[PDB]
RNA sequence: UUUUUUUUUUUUUUUUU
RNA sequence: AAAGCUAUCCAAACUCGGUCAUUUAGAGGAAGUAAAAGUCGUAACAAGGUCUCCGUUGGUGAACCAGCGGAGGGAUCAUU
RNA sequence: GGUGAAAUUCUUGGAUUUAUUGAAGACUAACUACUGCGAAAGCAUUUGCCAAGGAUGUUUUCAUUAAUCAGGAACGAAAGUUAGGGGAUCGAAGACGAUCAGAUACCGUCGUAGUCUUAACCAUAAACUAUGCCGAUUAGGGAUCGGACGGUGUUAUUUUUUGACCCGUUCGGCACCUUACGAUAAAUCAAAAUGUUUGGGCUCCUGGGGGAGUAUGGUCGCAAGGCUGAAACUUAAAGAAAUUG
RNA sequence: AGGACUUUUACCGUGAACAAAUCAGAUCGCUCAAAGAAGGCCUAUGCUCGAAUGUACUAGCAUGGAAUAAUAGAAUAGGACG
RNA sequence: GGUAAUUCCAGCUCCAAUAGCGUAUAUUAAAGUUGUUGAGGUUAAAAAGCUCGUAGUUGAACCUUGGGCUCGGCCCGUCGGU
RNA sequence: GUCUUGGCCAGCCAUGGUGACAACGGGUAACGGAGGGUUAGGGCUCGACCCCGGAGAAGGAGCCUGAGAAACGGCUACUACAUCCAAGGAAGGCAGCAGGCGCGCAAAUUACCCAAUCCCGACACGGGGAGGUAGUGACAAUAAAUACUGAUACAGGGCUCUU
RNA sequence: GCGGGUAAACGGCGGGAGUAACUAUGACUCUCUUAAGGUAGCCAAAUGCCUCGUCAUCUAAUUAGUGACGCGCAUGAAUGG
RNA sequence: UAAGGGAAGUCGGCAAAAUAGAUCCGUAACUUCGGGAAAAGGAUUGGCUCUAAGGGUUGGACAACCAACUUAGAACUGGUACGGACAGGGGGAAUCUGACUGUCUAAUUAAAACAUAGCAU
């Protein structure tokens, strides 16, 4: 049974990337999955990322550029304070300027960067570095 | 894989992306409609309805054809049957199975099949009685299946 | 010493125990 | 690893599951039940006193043949009988019948030290005086 | 240590298969567990072959072979050799022994 | 492919350009 | 208006049973552990000299033996 | 007869051997496989009946109905128990004959319970792939089983369909062969990989070796016993995989 | 300031309130230090700085955020609208 | 330690702390040997014989996005106005 | 009835309340907390004891006075222990400060004083074993003696030379 | 008469000597002997003479009672345990 | 019938005494799960004055006319007595033996003896 689609994502994506892939396939679609997809494309961790549509749950098809360590998912989703960012982001992350954690706040899914710019937190989902 | 046994095996049926009637469909959706209104008070469950005007009357899938689902529209015209036709096969089945064990009480396979299929029985009546197809009070009883299927 | 036979050796010695405690009973 | 739990509202589980998991630790298992305020000779204090019932020698283990000193005590505080050791050279003639001595751990938490078989406990005072110093030309067995 | 990847026998996806009789010890051995050979030889030996030809009166006879089914334990076999302890790498050869 | 039981305690090794 | 007195109420205490909890004596019986130059065998480790082991049953000074079913952790990854 | 060799044993009352027939009970050889079915335990002669099951194909239906599961429940080899039937073979216990220092064993001749069946219990196995269930991804290859699809040519039938064989594709299985981008302490593993770059979901179990799966209490059982399950005390190792002798 | 119309929970931000002592921590040459809350300046006449600051997890109170995780809504229309 | 004792009893010498040092017991770190972070379960201890199933735990995708008009604070440069 | 609400209690009526999200029962060598020890983070453990709250005054119960007590350096009764006696009677509660016995491995003087901090009284005035001072005190903590130095003789490391 | 079977047919079911690093006892060994040498159990028992057996409990005191022990004159398995 | 004691009497609690109905409470070891069990052990009981509940018939959650017992509750009352006579279990912890119900030596032995179901030949 499906349980963490988010995860399927990301392990299909590490896969790829340990075997040298330049594409990987993901199944399914999902808003967390782009929005995910996005943030990696943003800090040009992945390139291009391409959506099939379907009358389903969509695939995507993302092409790697080989810039690509680590991608993984965090479950549960743990309830973050901004006073706990520092201790997520030292436990998980290599030094603590190339990585970037994963969040979901009431501003959507973003850094954790950008939450002490913004001054806000929420739940844990993922990382990468 | 299977819910009752290991079971891996994928096998269903593919939907087109259409979603819109190929150009060789002369059916008016009043026309179908009459059809499975037809064949439904005739007695055909709407599973059986959906085979019939597939392999006969070339209707690959009413929902496009029409815009709704068959069992929706057997319920707008009032011809839904009162049992689901998951729990009747169901009901049906482990009746099959209590007159075989009554004559044979050796067959303790068959025992342990009983077992699987009331399990499925009450697995689904709950799930009825959450959505509000079965009132609440409904139970389904060893001694009295016979009598719903009759 | 087998286990196989280190438990029957206990094994029995179990049931003499029991009808011990029947006797006091 | 193995399967634990892994869901946001699973603590109960969590917590239950440690709680049972952790009494086969030996030392938690030793100090939740008390056993040393149970079944220990002593109440769990540090030392004791008592009574030499009589002088008794044990074998040394192997590989080592010796004769090593000891003497059979009766504590005090809650009449159990239990084997002391006397250390250091000729100390044994410091002891005497009906003795009033005093008792301490014998090496580390109740554990036989050393190839002594079976006995956990030594002397350390006799009639109020230290062992060592009566072993030494320190101080002077009470005239009694 | 397991010394065989097939434990000894071939029985993967069977549960359970009955067991046989060793032909010189009568142990009681799993039919696929057991080392099976079938063989077909004349039934009168090479060295007398000749002398049943002269008495053939009717002398077209072609002298039947026996055919023969042997089962064996383990320890019937290694003692009896027809089987022989291989080394480690030659273990996992499964063909038989060419002409 | 006749059979072949046992072996008193302890004791059996170290450093550098 | 004191002593006293009527009837409820609060109720110490003792006796008599019940129950729970914790200690403790006991003829005798049956175990475990330790200590070593004790007696008897040699069951296991090699095919340990009857391959070993598991469940069950019965028997024997003792390790053990035997029947039924199973396993290889086998002494066979194999016979066209 | 039987054995390494013998002996107990049967035998001129004809043993053993030969042929024919009958009865009894059990079992289903060769075909039989790195094959199949079943949740597992297990399942191998023919025929008929009864009910069930997976895979396949699907442009049928419902629409989240799902996964794993503390307690709870069904089934559960052999042995064993109760009451009948049956009782050929084999064979615990037992009695002998050998061997031996002894031989309450291995070996041989007998032989009771049992082995078989109906009704009712028992609920344990090295019940093992010593490898929990669900889900996704990841190197190649050839066999094989079931279904489906496409093509080709022989063969039997045929108002040209179907079966057997051939090649290929795909789904689902039992497995296997080489390799390590990986894992492990190693043997080895396509899972025991995707884990110090540590979080997909759920359940169960373990915390040095003994004492000990023991004592006690509870509960189930006709009993044998099963399930649950300590502590005192003792000890510096026990143990796993490989290496050289 | 009176009333009407707000899906409800979880989560995060901010704010108020939240004994001392303890802890972290600022200042002062108790001869240094542990300590203590002192002290310092003017010759005097008397003049003055200090005795800080942080810390309130979880529960409760007020407001904002609306992604993530749940739940309802119109289907025998007994639905919304003047 | 069994008649050449670097380990016992002593003499000498030296080492560590030093007005202190040793010993016994309790607890903490070491202990990723209690593991939420973060253990292990083929063979070292450990996957229930197997299946069903309640409580519990967990549970496919999907509903306002995109673009533009701007305005302001802070930060990163040269302009430095005194 | 109580200062007052309340199954707090008395009458009448109904059958409810809690529990697998652990109720009920048992153990604690359990007073709760602020906090002590030790830890990168996450934690583990202790907390009788200088402060806040609770309870008790040999073990239970009852009560007077009083704004305030179920008070105990108040009373009454029972149980245990215990004091004087002319044997008729009377009198008692150190878990307050010292001190003694016992217990234990385990813990100090039957000292001085209200001068300091505060409290009480009719009160500037008196009282306070609260409290302070001193004695015993290697609980723990801070600083810090047991020695300093000149030359002579010798040796070493250097320096100009190696006659 | 000879030969075989039959004990839920009647019935039966042994002695002596040596031996373990204190002593004691004898797991062990030797020998005579039987149709077989009493197995599982149970006991000074309604069955034990010696005997008021030895130990414990019951009492102030017990030839009584009860629980153990067992070379049991002379216990014991459908003469059923 | 007996003061105080309570089996010291006796081979031996023989004989006698004690308990005794009803209602409410409480009930152990053991067990063949059926019992033990009336286990053991407690409390109440009179009279009088009341109150309430439990039905039938005929006329449409009502009205009227009948009916005789049982149960429950409360005041008052008395030399605290009340199943006031009669009637009416003593109990417990064990050992030996027979499983149990049943039967016999008319006129000294009622038992462990006989029988029985079950088992076997
Ligand atoms: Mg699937
Ligand atoms: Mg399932
Ligand atoms: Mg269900
Ligand atoms: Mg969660
Ligand atoms: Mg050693
Ligand atoms: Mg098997
Ligand atoms: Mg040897
Ligand atoms: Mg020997
Ligand atoms: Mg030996
Ligand atoms: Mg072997
Ligand atoms: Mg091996
Ligand atoms: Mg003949
Ligand atoms: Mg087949
Ligand atoms: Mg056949
Ligand atoms: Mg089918
Ligand atoms: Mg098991
Ligand atoms: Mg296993
Ligand atoms: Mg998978
Ligand atoms: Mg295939
Ligand atoms: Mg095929
Ligand atoms: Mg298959
Ligand atoms: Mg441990
Ligand atoms: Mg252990
Ligand atoms: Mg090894
Ligand atoms: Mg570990
Ligand atoms: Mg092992
Ligand atoms: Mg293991
Ligand atoms: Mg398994
Ligand atoms: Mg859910
Ligand atoms: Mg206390
Ligand atoms: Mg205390
Ligand atoms: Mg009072
Ligand atoms: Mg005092
Ligand atoms: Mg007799
Ligand atoms: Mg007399
Ligand atoms: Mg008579
Ligand atoms: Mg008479
Ligand atoms: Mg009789």
């Amino acid at each position: 049974v499906r349980t963490s689609v988010l995860h399927d994502a990301l392990n299909s994506i590490n896969n790829a990337e340990k075997a040298g892939k330049r594409q990987v396939l993901i199944r399914p679609s999902s808003k967390v999955i782009i929005k995910f997809l996005q943030v990696m494309q943003k800090h040009g961790y992945i390139g291009e990322f391409e959506e099939v549509d379907d009358h389903r749950s969509g695939k995507i098809v993302v092409q790697l550029n080989g810039r690509m360590n680590k991608c993984g998912v965090i479950s549960p989703r743990y309830n973050v304070r901004l006073a706990e960012l520092e201790k997520w982001v030292v436990k998980l992350l290599p030094a603590r300027q190339f990585g970037y954690v994963i969040l979901t706040t009431s501003a959507g899914i973003m850094d954790h960067e950008e939450a002490r710019r913004k001054h806000v937190s929420g739940k844990i989902i993922g990382f990468f570095y | 894989g299977r819910m009752h046994s290991k079971g891996k095996g994928i096998s269903a049926s593919a939907i087109p992306y259409s979603r819109n009637p190929p150009s060789w469909l002369k059916t008016t959706p009043e026309q179908v409609v009459d059809q499975i209104c037809k064949l439904a008070k005739k007695g055909a469950t709407p599973s059986q309805i959906g085979v019939i005007l597939r392999d006969s009357h070339g209707i690959a899938q009413v929902k496009v054809v029409t815009g709704n689902k068959i069992l929706r529209i057997l319920k707008s015209n009032g011809l839904a049957p009162d049992l689901p036709e998951d729990l009747y096969m169901l009901i049906k089945k482990a009746v099959a199975v209590r007159k075989h064990l009554e004559r044979n009480r050796k067959d303790k396979d068959s025992k342990f099949r009983l077992i699987l299929i009331e399990s499925r029985i009450h697995r689904l009546a709950r799930y009825y009685k959450t959505v509000g197809v079965l009132p609440p009070t409904w139970k389904y009883e060893s001694s009295t299946a016979s009598t719903i299927v009759s | 010493m087998r286990a196989k036979w280190r438990k029957k050796r206990v094994r029995r010695l179990k049931r003499k125990r029991r009808k011990m405690r029947a006797r006091s009973k | 690893s193995g399967g634990k739990p892994r869901g946001l509202n699973a603590a109960r589980k969590l917590r239950n599951n440690r709680r049972e998991q952790r009494w086969s630790d030996l030392h938690y298992k030793k100090r939740a039940l008390g056993t040393a305020f149970k079944s220990s000779p002593f109440g769990g204090s540090s030392h004791a006193k008592g009574i030499v019932l009589e002088k008794v020698g044990v074998e040394a283990k192997q590989p080592n043949s010796a004769i090593r000193k000891c003497v059979r005590v009766q504590l005090i505080k809650n009449g159990k009988k239990v084997t002391a050791f006397v250390p250091n050279d000729g100390c044994l003639n410091f002891v005497d019948e009906n003795d009033e001595v005093l008792l301490a751990g014998f090496g580390r938490k109740g554990k036989a030290k050393g190839d002594i078989p079976g006995v956990r406990f030594k002397v350390v005072k006799v009639s109020g005086v230290g062992l060592l110093a009566l072993w030494k030309e320190k101080k002077e067995k009470p005239r009694s | 240590v397991k010394k065989r990847k097939n434990n000894g026998r071939n029985k993967k996806g069977r549960g359970h298969v009955k067991p046989i009789r060793c032909s010189n010890c009568s142990r009681c051995t799993p039919k696929d567990k057991a080392i099976k050979r079938f063989t077909i030889r004349n039934m009168v030996e090479s060295a007398a072959i000749r002398d049943i030809s002269d008495a053939s009166v009717f002398a077209e006879y072609t002298v039947p072979k026996m055919y023969l089914k042997l089962q064996y334990c383990v320890s019937c076999a290694i003692h009896g050799k027809i089987v022989r302890v291989r080394s480690r790498e030659g273990r996992r050869n499964r063909a038989p022994p060419p002409r």
